């Protein structure tokens, strides 16, 4: 039928991977053993009898985070040839996750990957999961997509990375690792949705009432979106979009392909029972910058075409009675050569809740995906962190030990620059 | 599947081990006699990182037992944990120490190591996977200052790759306990810039000081300094042994730690600390660990942070806590104190978690730091060095061992080389 | 409202296995093996005092 | 339908909200909790399932009196984001509110009543709420009224404020707050109502039947006003008057707009059983310098036009009998350009009595609004104050180091000045 | 959430403040344990602005005690209620105090000062927001006279923002415990002058007066002197722990009676204060405790208000009572006493009303305000110092500790203009 691929590369995508994986079961009603108490061709497949197995590779350098899912209750899930472990992990080095010990698993991993799809009869995409901080994130990351690249052509490969904070870091050499990994991506990838820690620590304690969040909690919130993304090749609805929609309608270049991305509503059960949150109120909530998952403000720049996605009980007259409201604001900036501005997406299947969950059980919820300029004030950031550690040669011994050149190091700041160029004369007048 | 090895050389060393497989034995449930009698599977996931099974559920380390005069090795036999190491490992001489840094690098050490060498190679070869190595000496005495640095070069020529991690103590600035320790500490200095990849100092007098203003412990015995010093090597390695939200090991340490190739000499700490009696006071949260490990006095090596300034700095957290909270703790703990933290390395503190603290702690926390105060101490022993040296004084005692006079000034001009290189990074 | 009455009851339940520190104030202080006790080590009857060196 | 947004700020306001409030939910029918046991469209919405919900929002920069609604008994009634709370109080300083505290909060308040129009769908004005001498209740309801202009524009704003005694005072800086108040008030308020405490307590005490009131019983005196100021927009009447007239009809000028407030009959339920208090009773007891609630005498003075509201069982015929003996009265005056000089209005709907209520149960009561140039004595004796303070200079150390230049203390009076020949010429005829 | 540092020195804070610590604990029903065994609701709604909790429903206050000697401190702890504070805030030297200013301020205070300034610093940056210090010393010792200024300015160079309140001690006319108080009264005004927001002058005598002529205790101790001026010190905070009618915290008080930078001395007083037999006698009414704030007996200063003109006055009260008759009594005094007040200042009366009241009393009311009867006091001080200055006297003693004798000089200076300040704005 239609399907999509799933890679999860490094701690920070195996670990978002089990939250999607649990929502996903528990939305069609399969058991975590992988059998029952319609759209499950999509992302599993069914070897009979009565289990079912999903279509997913996790791969680390390290064995501990990937043994805990031998070990945990979905053991009985996964099928123990995609359960791929390293020896000893990237030590957050780009060189070593790319040309030292990236090699040693690549091909092993090649092979199980492209097995998967022979299974896969009607192949429409990837999704490959980041953390550019990371050594694995990054530096094996972009030896994937370069081999998937002539390994597949002209087949889209959607990522979802989480970008670098601002002001949290948890790594020091982590503005080295993500513009290596920028140029990598910059060329391959067919378009890479933004998320970021810092943006999700604040949303998770205004709206979602919780005092101490932890990597659990930030995790569902990405399964939502990603299940929202997915559900218009799964349930039935009003207006279809499909992964190749994606492509076309979001990027107007080759380079402006990054976008930022959005969900609504957010709330708790306490909050939830006083609002009302018909459709008009659920578009607005998605515009402020409170709600940004990057914690970038769009109103530093203009919006190219945004694209919208509403799952519940919604009626096509609100829907376009919410965007004509939207475009009356003029604190909202768009670009004059994108009149147009806007696809929108209808589906019937309403948001799924999981146990000892944090969101509130809502009938309608709408998923935003939006390309903006404004992410432009994000690289500015990026590019100066990495200024001041190479101008004294901060941490080039590590790298280059590891098999890399120094000859990448201002390639690299050099095809940032172009993308730095690109942003601002694209947001230029017209 | 990480495995390390230890190696014990010398007094101070041999001790402090002895009271470091307590602690590793305690935290996962082995017996004295070397069988499991634990509580939690998850003990059994990775112990082969520290220990060999002998058929019959008897668990064996992975230690190597060093001397060069027998005293120390029996006193360790008669130890409570005596019996969990393996015989063949305890390699030892039959002359005095000598405390004299020449006798033991060339005199009785050449004909140790072709020995101590061997001893090594066959736990290093029998296991799955050797990250890195893992050794425990004094900086002022004559076995461990000396036989310490000669294995360190021979374990760099055969093993490039794996992380050579030192745990060494300083001499004292006020009181110390041997009259010709700025010798030994000099001469040890050249071996360990160029082949130790991670050394971390230690100060017997902060170890004092600690014990009264935290502990109050009015009579403090080589049993609570070793046990908190313990603490620090249990910390680092606890990565490899028990799952976490985020992962960091010696080799992220490293690359993190250290932005230039010889500046990676390290500060240790560690919290909370239990005043006697005064633990009814306190509330323990994530913010109050916070406090104690950048609270200068909690450091274990006797140089004031406040004097210089940080380059990068690491914490480690164990229990299950918000990750929220970590990551928001390093954060305004590098925005208040901007003054110490260097302008062209931005984020200059690293952070992790780990998921089981250790027993009779709900939570636990480790701080390692490299700062440009180090220099208040490298000044210290370069300048009891050099008027000793003028008068030239004890130096008959190592020239009559084969040590030419030329050693001693490429030993303080590599010495005084280090100071400076601090002294332009603070710029 | 019955999520956020079932809420508040999860939060009571966390607040009670945190305050079961308490319980390991007491291991911290009856942790004698430890010397947070001060044990005075190895038999000072005055035929000796020692078993052990560092006791 | 057609709704009325309530924002409060400061003790006065919040306080004297929750009295409103009070009587509201208790007139329409409605429990605390929202549920029951028309015209709610003006005053609430309706949440999920039959639960309503006050359109109105609660700001203070100190958490005391928030936290009094928080914990009290209508605390379920209200959407927790409406009650806005600060962290440390303006100390009755208006730098401190209007510069460095005030903006530390004024965008988040912002996006609650911008959020809260959305629902209004036929929005006709807002109520504000000050007392002048406080510093939150000047000097953030100045910030609050700048921003609010620009964003709505052509929206009737309409504010209820406090007027500082004549001569009970509980703020030494009173006098430098309600002039630096005044300038920012004068341009962007569309009419704004004045009251004083020291006016209510004497007729709390004279008229109403009490020894030793509180700012209680004064709180429920005010709701009243309000209470029958709203009704002809909620409940049937012979004569109905929209907010949007009240702004044309009373104020002459752009800057004179100030009115003041008089009700009747103010009885105690013993003094009620005495009289039937008629139409032409209660309409000519609102003229007499007794009922006032700005403690000026209108005889110093001259009158222009004015507006009365009549509820209950009063009759149009009886009305018009009772304004022509009015202006039979030779002890009221009224500027030539005036000979009209009235708009009237007829509704229903009796006032509705409280538990633990003080006043009567009457079956027609009449409330006034008139604008008078008697107010301009309590300009003159607000003025006189200020004067003796500033010339020896007595507190402008604390206004300047909180961010406010000196340069602004002469234009408020200069400001103030030209309001104050503004109303001679006003009071003089041809 | 508006914290507040307490903190105590010298022999006289460490018993008022010790005293002051009973009063708040019985308010908010704290067992002297340190448990909650109260009574209400709204006990615990705002106790976070004085005390922290420790984990097992135990509260600390945010108490830090200094001394130059220990003697006062174990009699602190002997007392009922000392059990309740943090062991490690107890920070005392192992010296005498001297009783002499240059001694605390130049030998022994600087020893100190690194030390108690970082045990601020925990309890400063422990919680959510900080309000202000409260600072209780004695003017006429050495001990707070003189380490108690110079921690005045190191927390104001830390701390600019944070109201620095201050309740000081001033010696007696009569007779009075120490023979060189003018030498430490007169150094230390300039300090406070400086650097303060708030400062609150108590006398002993006036303390003594009240007894004998109100309350009519045959022996008064110590005790009951030290439970008035607590009662007067929980007056002012009570607007932030509890709920009201009319809220006044301390910066509105700052705002609106202190009219130039270096006017900011005041007076107290508490009513109602009932004899023992009178009581049956006294309806309590409103006017009734209007009559003794203002009457002038009831000063807690020694300096008659009638000799001077005041400035401003403020007036709290606790309890439930009418709007209306508080705000008529203070336009009753007002007009009926115009000779007393300045006329370029209209409204001189400032007023609150809080809404819980003190336990066992139905109501009560507290009264602040600031009048130019202080160039009493200081002409008093001014004259002993300058016939102790104009030979030469016990100078020597603080000449031999590093004080210069052009200090005294600027101190005099200083101290001058303030009394000549006072006379110019009487016109
Ligand atoms: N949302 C989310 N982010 C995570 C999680 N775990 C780690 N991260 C993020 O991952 C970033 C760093 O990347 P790494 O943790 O080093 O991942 P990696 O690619 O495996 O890198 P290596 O461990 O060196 O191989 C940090 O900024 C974290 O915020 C997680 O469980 N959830
Ligand atoms: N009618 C009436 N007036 C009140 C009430 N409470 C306070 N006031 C008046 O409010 C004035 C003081 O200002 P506040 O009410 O404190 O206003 P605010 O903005 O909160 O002042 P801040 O505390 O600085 O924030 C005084 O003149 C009081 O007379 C009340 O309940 N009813
Ligand atoms: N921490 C600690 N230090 C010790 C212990 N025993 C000795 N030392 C210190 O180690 C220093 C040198 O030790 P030394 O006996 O010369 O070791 P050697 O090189 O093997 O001879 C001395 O200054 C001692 O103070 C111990 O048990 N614990
Ligand atoms: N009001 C009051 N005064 C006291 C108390 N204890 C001592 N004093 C007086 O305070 C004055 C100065 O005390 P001192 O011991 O010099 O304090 P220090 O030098 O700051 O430590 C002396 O004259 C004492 O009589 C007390 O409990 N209450
Ligand atoms: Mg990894
Ligand atoms: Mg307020």
């Amino acid at each position: 039928m239609r399907e999509v691929i799933s890679i999860h590369v490094g701690q920070a995508g195996v670990q978002i991977g089990n939250g999607c994986w649990e929502l996903y079961c528990l939305e069609h009603g399969i058991q975590p053993d992988g059998q029952l108490p319609d759209a499950f061709n999509t992302f599993f497949s069914e070897t009979g009898a009565g289990k079912h197995v999903p279509r997913a590779v996790f791969v680390d350098l390290e064995p501990t985070v990937v043994d805990e899912v031998r070990t945990g209750t979905y053991r009985q899930l996964f099928h123990p040839e995609q359960l791929i472990s390293g020896k000893e992990d990237a030590a957050n080095n780009y060189a070593r996750g790319h040309y030292t010990v990236g090699k040693e698993i690549i091909d092993l991993t090649l092979d199980r990957i492209r097995k998967l799809a022979d299974q896969c009869t009607g192949l429409q995409g990837f999704l490959i999961f980041h953390s550019f901080g990371g050594g694995t994130g990054a530096g094996f990351g972009s030896l994937l997509l370069e081999r998937l690249s002539v390994d597949y052509g002209k087949k889209s490969k959607l990522e979802f990375t989480v970008y670098p904070s601002p002001q949290v870091s948890t790594a020091i050499v982590e503005p080295y690792n993500s513009i290596l990994a920028t140029h990598s991506m910059i060329d391959h990838s067919d378009c890479a949705f933004m998320v970021d820690n810092e943006a999700l620590y604040d949303l998770c304690r205004r709206a979602l009432d919780i005092e101490r969040p932890t990597y659990t909690n930030l995790n569902r919130l990405i399964g939502q979106v990603v299940s929202s993304l997915t559900a218009s090749l799964r349930f039935d609805g009003a207006l279809n979009v499909d992964f190749t929609e994606f492509q076309t309608n979001l990027v107007p270049y080759a380079r402006i392909h990054f976008p930022i991305c959005s969900y609504a509503p957010v709330i708790s059960a306490e909050k939830a029972y006083h609002e009302q949150l018909s459709v008009a109120e659920i578009t607005n909530s998605l515009f402020e910058p409170a709600n940004m998952m990057v914690k970038c403000d769009p109103r530093h720049g203009k919006y190219m075409a945004c694209t919208l996605l509403y799952r519940g009980d919604v009626v096509p007259k609100d829907v376009s009675a919410a965007v004509a409201t939207i475009k009356t604001k003029r604190t909202i900036q768009f670009v004059d050569w994108c009149p147009t501005g806007f696809k929108m997406g209808i589906n019937y299947q309403p948001p799924t809740v999981v146990p000892g969950g944090d969101l509130a059980k809502v009938q309608r919820a709408v998923c935003m995906l939006a390309n903006t300029t404004a992410i432009a004030e994000a690289w500015s950031r990026l590019d100066h962190k990495f200024d001041l550690m190479y101008a004294k040669r901060a941490f080039v011994h590590w790298y280059v030990g590891e098999g890399m050149e120094e000859a990448e190091f201002p390639e690299a700041r050099e095809d940032l620059a172009l993308l730095e160029k690109d942003y601002d004369e694209v947001a230029a007048e017209s | 599947v990480r495995e390390i090895v230890h190696i014990q050389a010398g007094q101070c060393g041999n001790q402090i081990g002895a009271k470091f497989w307590e602690v590793i034995s305690d935290e996962h449930g082995i017996d004295p006699t070397g069988s499991y009698h634990g509580d939690s599977d998850l003990q059994l996931e990775r112990i082969n990182v520290y220990y060999n099974e002998a058929t019959g559920g008897k668990y064996v380390p992975r230690a190597i037992l060093v001397d060069l005069e027998p005293g120390t090795m029996d006193s360790v036999r008669a130890g409570q944990f005596g019996q969990l190491f393996r015989p063949d490992n305890f390699v030892f001489g039959q002359s005095g120490a000598g405390n004299n840094w020449a006798k033991g690098y060339y005199t009785e050490g050449q004909e140790l190591c072709e020995s101590i060498l061997d001893v090594i190679r066959k736990e290093a070869e029998s296991c799955d996977c050797l990250q890195g190595f893992q050794l425990v000496h004094s900086l002022g005495g004559g076995t461990g200052a000396g036989l310490g640095t000669l294995l360190l070069n021979k374990l760099r020529e055969e093993y490039p790759d794996r992380i050579l991690s030192t745990y060494s103590i300083v001499p004292s600035p006020k009181v110390s306990d041997t009259v010709v320790e700025p010798y030994n500490c000099t001469l040890s200095v050249h071996q360990l810039v160029e082949s130790a990849d991670e050394v971390f100092c230690i100060d017997n007098e902060a170890l004092y000081d600690i014990c009264f203003r935290t502990l109050k412990l009015t009579t403090p015995t080589y049993g609570d300094l070793n046990h908190l010093v313990s603490m620090v090597m249990s910390g680092t390695t606890c990565a490899l042994r028990f799952p976490g939200q985020l992962n960091s090991d010696l080799r992220k340490l490293a690359v993190n730690l250290v932005p230039f190739p010889r500046l990676h000499f390290f500060i240790v700490g560690f919290a909370p600390l239990t005043s006697r009696g005064s633990q009814q006071y306190r509330a323990l949260t994530v913010p109050e660990l916070t406090s104690q490990l950048f609270d200068n006095k909690n450091m274990m090596a006797a140089c004031d942070p406040r004097r210089g300034v940080y380059l990068t700095a690491s914490a480690h957290f164990r229990g299950r806590m918000s990750s929220k909270e970590v990551d928001e703790q390093m954060l305004n703990i590098q925005a208040r104190n901007t003054s110490y933290f260097v302008e062209w390395i931005p984020s200059n503190v690293k952070s992790a978690i780990c998921d089981i603290p250790p027993r009779g702690l709900k939570m636990a926390a480790t701080f390692i730091g490299n700062t440009t105060a180090f220099r208040e101490l490298f000044t210290r022993v370069d300048s009891q060095f050099q008027k000793m040296y003028a008068r030239r004084a004890f130096i008959h005692w190592y020239v009559n061992e084969g040590l030419e006079t030329v050693e001693f000034d490429e030993a303080r001009s590599n010495m005084t080389d280090l100071i400076q290189e601090y002294e332009m990074y603070e710029t | 409202l019955r999520l956020a009455a079932e809420k508040r009851a999860r939060e009571e339940e966390d607040r009670r296995l945190d305050l079961e520190l308490n319980q390991y104030e007491i291991n911290s202080t009856i942790d004698r093996l430890n010397q947070s006790q001060a044990n005075d080590e190895a038999a000072a009857a005055n035929g000796g005092s020692f078993v052990e060196g560092k006791r």
